[PDB]
């Protein structure tokens, strides 16, 4: 039952959307350049990249309707996770160019921060990526109910 | 803001205002008064710093005016003066402040974007606003010189 | 491809959070077409009250071209 | 969310100017009422529980919604009222730093109607633990402290009613 | 979910009393008919399959919501068809159980009204194929289990409706 | 209740119900009539249970019925003896699910936090059950007793 | 068509459409006149072609139209032939829009779940598309016989 | 999203029939404005960049909207201007390609306009911008071409509108 | 095994077995002899079991053994028959063990996927499960009758 | 991965020279191969799921394998051989296709000996399977798309050995 | 390559390539005749498109050659060269290929991080692309130049 669980000053550090997204709600009536809480939802941002794939991108690599739509609430932090993880990059970087159990495992460690227990999970995903894709294998990891009370 | 950005992290963490942080803005209320003699200094001083800075930053890159660059004619020399306006008025709002917060809302975020756009080097930018700092420093006693110096150099390293 | 635009209601039911929680506690979302069963079968286990859902995208009974 | 520094900032770059005298002013009278709202902050925080304490046993204890068949009446029920008068206080130890409104409007009030709608909690009844909250906090900081806490208080009861 | 004995607990709780005569003779008669329950149960899962593709055909098979034009020509709709027919009829399953069609409101009846009025699905059909896999499901079962799974669908119509 | 934990689990794997599941279903309901027995005989006895560990609780701790404690006065012995009736009721409903959710969702659930709101001590209402579960097991079967034992232990232990 | 999976790839990416889409996209709309040809061809003559490729595949596995088959009697042996023909239609869809989108949100997402739910072989039903493009083959030119077989196998494939 | 052969296979399919000549002669004359759509989809994204970038030179750069006070004034505001205009150019080319403006409703005319309301973006501005773009693009690929592209672009504007 | 479905729940949960577990697990060992008895008669009955059952399934749906069928010859049939002698020896494993997953784990998980390459009609087998429930409740005492075909039921269900 | 163009382009790219007269040579014999190697896929993708079928007839039907205690008893098990096959026909396509066995290697066999030895997969019988998965594939394929295939089909052999 | 890309969405998707990849992938082999006509055009004359670009380039924007420019000085002047020599070669290799992934893999993934590492205009190497575009336009062929033309577009619209 602890799955939840923040792991203060022991394990790394978790990025939420705590901050009401700016843009939010019209009490800021148009103009407030000011508006604080932008660097807080572009660092959760930059952080769910780095999350996924571990370093940070180049200019040209970034989603950018994703990013916007996360940012405007139109997708929670899940969704634009899982459009990360879909994203034909993360596909040529991480997905094609390694043996298909590898990169499976790869893909839970990063998608849930945790190495599989074994061959149940293992079994699991890859029936998920002989049936239906490396669409579907990411779908699954990213619904998977671990990963939804992690 | 300091005190905004102490709210944030506190909020973030889930906690009241630490016994540090009430601290330290206590002594940013405190230094008030010097902090803002610097922006008033700034305002009071805008157009010689904006005019020398942008000088010393045609002789360090005569390129960028030369024909063929972006600052070059009379009106796009006008409008990049107009833009080091606009990035010392920023850097009073930031000493004002007392965060970078404003800095980077106004003037900071989609900076690259924007310059890309248009052709502007950023890297002339962060020159500009350099020689900017090092007028301002040269106008403003040490300590408040050293003071506005972490927001210049803040607007300098996000510049590149 | 046709997209859902949901809102709903989900509450706690096991421990008492200390952290704002009303993002996650009222919210609207677009989720896909192809994604909006799991995502109304895992609201509804979790034991949330879906206040509307709307189609976004698309319209209805589009035999080809739902992409 | 902007406080009063971040309003003066706001004000002065919409117009696309410097600081002017009457920004300088404002900074200068925030400056001056900072004292009091960090003092005011530092004795809420240290007497946070104990203030919803009396609150909650001024406001909602011995009534219909703590017996049974009241939204308060489970222990989850109790535990999550405990918990939303603590998010009311430290936000509105929040706007007092602050001095303004805003991040309670971003943060507070975002939702917070529709999801006490949707989950029925008792807005009358939760608005009254609110105002109690104001009168023990106005008592525990003095009533210049009090005053400004207290508009807060008000402000966030009438963005729920 | 609510079950008949957390339905009685629940509504005891309410009011706060104990468990009465009532609560007492209710829970007793739920024990009497939790064996037929088991017994349904099994039944129904050893061929769930079964009811729905014989109800679609003794329904909505070879008509005009099969047909081209219609809500469910193309293999994708029918497929999603059939997925809502065989999660209702095991949602009936689980709620006969349970005793209790709370099962039903809070994993069913929650937004598909209006998702199927968003989807341009017809009510009136998709009622006439539940009531179709009623009958075959109140005989494949038997009377008394049948008439319990008949009401649980019957509930699902009416929240369809 | 076993029957919502096996319909949970079921609904979460997307099957009917194991053959297992319902074997454990049924066994839960001809176990039923004993379970209302049970539930029958604390209702029955509530009223003497009640008093009789109030008072042993009270001598145990007179501290907290005594002047300056949270159940001193007669209003406070009261709301002291309305927890003890509501846990009862607690035990009660959970006896008669065969299982503790009922209990953890109606009077188990955040119920530090309520009683440090309220300044009562934990220590205290995790005694008071302790006694109730002595005086239950007194009054009732040594099985019915060791069946009932295990909600006021579960009670006992969430409240320390 | 071909140019939606390109519009709906260039989206992905965030891009516009690469040169290589481009010209595939050119060529297929170059390539329309004969597409365009074999689909009238095979809406002209599809009664033939379903017909041959029905018999055809009844003498090859006549367990179907024999008693206790899926389709049984001359009324479920329509139907078999039915669906056949809006296989056809699929195919000819396919086809004329040059990319097997249509087909897949017509006639083959599901496909398997509401075959098992009607009972019918689908490897029957692959081998009936089997005899369709064969038939089909036979009749039309050999040089649009490649183009048409590319969406059969594909059918094929998928129904299998 | 629809293009004109899926529009056209998705008419026929509703009705059940196979290709007839009403639906011949579209897909005729779609693939007769191929050539010219493929032609100024290459020119469009040869010129992407440029065309966005001088559009805003002559239609809002040095206005009261890049101005201080205006929405086009912040650095980021000016950044995510440029992106809506590349975005706007980009699914015109996308709906110039497929013959149809579908492919605009799914992506671009779900939600903008409300979107823009409540961030309080200027409608008109934006307008004038789009018509800008349009002129550009149609200088740069030709009047017919220009023309067909100009037709999406008006329709994602007033959509917007 | 029962047991091992209890143990996997409880670690799974993080706790030991619950007293329900442990009864249940208390009257499996009582009941062994009986579920021995079940076992040794259709261990018995096996050669008789699933030849009736054959039978039965070939005179419902002849189109098995008809031209074109998937158990088309002698050898095809034979193979029907070791699978559902396979599926019998399934089923007394899994009434001895008191747990289906015994049976799944041999014989359910994935049987989809292996008997699609196959080509054997799914609901064809699950008749012959059916049929093969009936042969042994016939041969069968009414109570355990019951017991064993509630497993039998749960291969039907999850295998049709 | 990387096909055979690709094989040429980065040894070009390596070397840091444009493509010269030999690079073009191989580039042109894998154009002239090309139209071969599209039929041939064309033709497994439409019979891919039947040469799975004769390939196991021919090899492991009726054997130790498939018998009690062997690797391949239980369904579970099969279905496991059987995606391994699906796999292996997939990737020796794709490696027709691009005329390059990189994409083996990558995938494939970068860790599945490895995965073999500690699953105890009988690698042995999995060559067998493979090796009759070959004439299988040549049936249907012809003769020198057939050699192809076994090229690809030996070197998955030779990796698992 | 084309025939990588087609294969990495196939295995993405898990499915064998589908006829609208594989007509693309015999369209493009059909057509590799032209490509390779391209490429031995490029390489021969490619002195001379880098020369002339080279000229073009600093004509248009002479403040690259400038004091102060990137380019100034002999040795920037050939590295410039060296850069479009390296991007001439990649085009050659995008055109050949019939997709631009060898380019964007070589030559455009981290070309902004490395171009302002540098201190480079990736707006003027953009505009020395567009100039190499031209002056190979000019020398080969209307249609054979136009289809060329469209990888020098896609490094172009890449780089700007
Ligand atoms: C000078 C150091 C550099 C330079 C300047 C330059 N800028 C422009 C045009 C614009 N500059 C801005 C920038 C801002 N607007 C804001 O509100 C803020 C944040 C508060 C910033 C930083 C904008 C928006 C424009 C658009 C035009 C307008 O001002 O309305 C130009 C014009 C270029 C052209 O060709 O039009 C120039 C030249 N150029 C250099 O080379 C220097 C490095
Ligand atoms: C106490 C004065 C009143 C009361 C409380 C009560 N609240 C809930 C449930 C919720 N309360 C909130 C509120 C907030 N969450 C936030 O993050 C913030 C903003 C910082 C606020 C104001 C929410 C979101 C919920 C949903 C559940 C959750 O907390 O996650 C309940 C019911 C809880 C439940 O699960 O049933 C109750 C009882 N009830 C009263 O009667 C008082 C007037
Ligand atoms: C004939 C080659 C095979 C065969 C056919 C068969 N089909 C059915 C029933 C249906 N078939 C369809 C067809 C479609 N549904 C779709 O979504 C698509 C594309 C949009 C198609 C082509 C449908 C809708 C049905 C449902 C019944 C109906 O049409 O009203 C049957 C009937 C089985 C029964 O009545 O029990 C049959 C026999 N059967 C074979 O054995 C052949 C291999
Ligand atoms: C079939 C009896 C009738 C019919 C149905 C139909 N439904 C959809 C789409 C959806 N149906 C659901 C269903 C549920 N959501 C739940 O939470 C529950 C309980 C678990 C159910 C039953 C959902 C979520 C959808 C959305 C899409 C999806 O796959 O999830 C369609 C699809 C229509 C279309 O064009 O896409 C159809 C056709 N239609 C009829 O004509 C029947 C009378
Ligand atoms: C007696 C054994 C202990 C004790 C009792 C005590 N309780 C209160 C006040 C309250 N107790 C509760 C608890 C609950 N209410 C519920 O509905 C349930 C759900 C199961 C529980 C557990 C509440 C909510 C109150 C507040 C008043 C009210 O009931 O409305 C008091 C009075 C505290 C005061 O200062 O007024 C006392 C004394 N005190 C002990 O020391 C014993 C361990
Ligand atoms: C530019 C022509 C005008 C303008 C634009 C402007 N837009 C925003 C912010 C957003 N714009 C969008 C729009 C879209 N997102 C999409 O995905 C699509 C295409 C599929 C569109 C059309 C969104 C979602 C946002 C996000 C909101 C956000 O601001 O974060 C801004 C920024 C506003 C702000 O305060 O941040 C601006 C400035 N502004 C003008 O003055 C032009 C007339
Ligand atoms: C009989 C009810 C149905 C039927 C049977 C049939 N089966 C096969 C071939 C095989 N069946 C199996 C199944 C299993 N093997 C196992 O070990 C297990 C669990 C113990 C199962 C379920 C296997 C593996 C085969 C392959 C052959 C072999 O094992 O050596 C056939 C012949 C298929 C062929 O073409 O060779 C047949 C006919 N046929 C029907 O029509 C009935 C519905
Ligand atoms: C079949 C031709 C032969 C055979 C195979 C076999 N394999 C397994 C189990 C696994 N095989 C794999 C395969 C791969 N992992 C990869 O990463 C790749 C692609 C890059 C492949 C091909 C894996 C991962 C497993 C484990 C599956 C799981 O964890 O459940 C089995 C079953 C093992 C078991 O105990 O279930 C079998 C039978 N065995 C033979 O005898 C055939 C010759
Ligand atoms: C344009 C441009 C640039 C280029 C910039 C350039 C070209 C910069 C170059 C500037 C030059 C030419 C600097 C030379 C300075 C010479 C000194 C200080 C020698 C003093 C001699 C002394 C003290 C000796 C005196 C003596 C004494 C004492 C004796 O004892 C005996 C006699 C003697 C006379 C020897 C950059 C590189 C910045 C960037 C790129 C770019 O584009």
């Amino acid at each position: 039952s602890a799955v939840g669980e923040f792991p203060g000053s022991l394990g790394a550090k978790v990025f939420r959307l705590n901050g009401g997204l700016p843009g939010a709600k019209v009490g800021k009536n148009t103009g407030t350049s000011v508006k604080f809480g932008e660097s807080s939802t572009q660092a959760l941002i930059r952080a769910a990249y780095r999350q996924v794939f571990g370093r940070d991108l180049y200019e040209g690599q970034r989603l950018s309707v994703a990013e916007i739509q996360l940012e405007n609430g139109d997708i929670s932090v899940r969704e634009f996770i899982k459009r990360l993880a879909k994203s034909e990059l993360f596909l040529k970087l991480y997905w094609a160019p390694h043996y298909v159990c590898k990169a499976i495992e790869y893909m839970h460690r990063r998608l849930l921060g945790r190495p599989t227990y074994g061959r149940q999970e293992m079994n699991q995903y890859f029936d998920i990526a002989s049936k239906q894709g490396f669409y579907a294998v990411v779908e699954a990891m990213i619904d998977s109910k671990e990963y939804s009370d992690a | 803001s300091i005190v905004t950005k102490s709210i944030v992290n506190a909020d973030a963490e889930a906690r009241y205002l630490s016994p540090g942080e009430l601290d330290r803005i206590k002594a940013f209320v405190t230094g008030g008064a010097a902090r803002l003699r610097i922006a008033e200094t700034l305002t009071g001083s805008r157009e010689t710093i904006v005019k020398q800075a942008g000088d010393r930053l045609f002789q360090k890159r005569p390129d960028i005016v030369s024909p063929g660059g972006n600052a070059y004619g009379e009106e796009m020399t006008a409008t990049c003066l107009r833009d080091m306006d606009y990035y010392l008025r920023l850097v009073t709002y930031g000493v004002v402040s007392g965060d970078v917060t404003p800095i980077e809302e106004i003037g900071l975020v989609g900076v690259r974007e924007m310059y890309r756009s248009l052709g502007t080097p950023i890297e002339a930018v962060a020159q500009s606003v350099r020689e900017m700092k090092e007028v301002a420093s040269g106008l403003m006693s040490s300590d408040d010189a050293a003071e506005a110096s972490a927001y210049f150099d803040f607007v300098i390293g996000k510049m590149s | 491809m046709r997209m859902f635009r949901i809102t709903a209601c989900v509450p706690s039911q096991t421990r008492i959070r200390t952290q704002r929680e009303l993002q996650n506690t009222y919210f609207t979302k677009l989720v896909p077409y192809d994604n909006w069963f799991r995502e109304q079968q895992r609201i509804m286990k979790m034991g949330g009250k879906i206040v509307k859902v709307e189609l976004a995208t698309g319209r209805p009974g589009t035999n080809a071209g739902l992409a | 969310m902007q406080d009063a520094i971040t309003a003066v900032i706001n004000s002065a770059d919409v117009q696309g100017k410097y600081l002017d005298g009457a920004a300088m002013d404002k900074l200068k009278s925030y400056f001056a009422s900072g004292e009091l709202r960090v003092r005011a902050a530092s004795v809420i925080s240290a007497n946070a529980a104990t203030i919803v304490k009396e609150a909650v046993a001024k406001s909602l204890l011995y009534s219909d919604v703590t017996r049974p068949g009241g939204n308060m009446y489970t222990t989850r029920r109790y535990a999550a009222c405990i918990r939303d008068l603590d998010y009311y206080l430290r936000y509105a130890t929040y706007a007092m730093l602050a001095g303004d409104a805003s991040i309670l409007d971003e943060r507070v009030l975002n939702g917070l109607k529709e999801t006490y709608n949707s989950l029925g909690v008792p807005i009358s009844s939760t608005v009254q633990a609110i105002q109690a909250i104001k009168e023990v906090t106005a008592s525990l900081v003095g009533a210049d402290a009090g005053k400004e806490m207290g508009v807060y208080l008000d402000y966030i009861c009438s963005g729920l009613s």
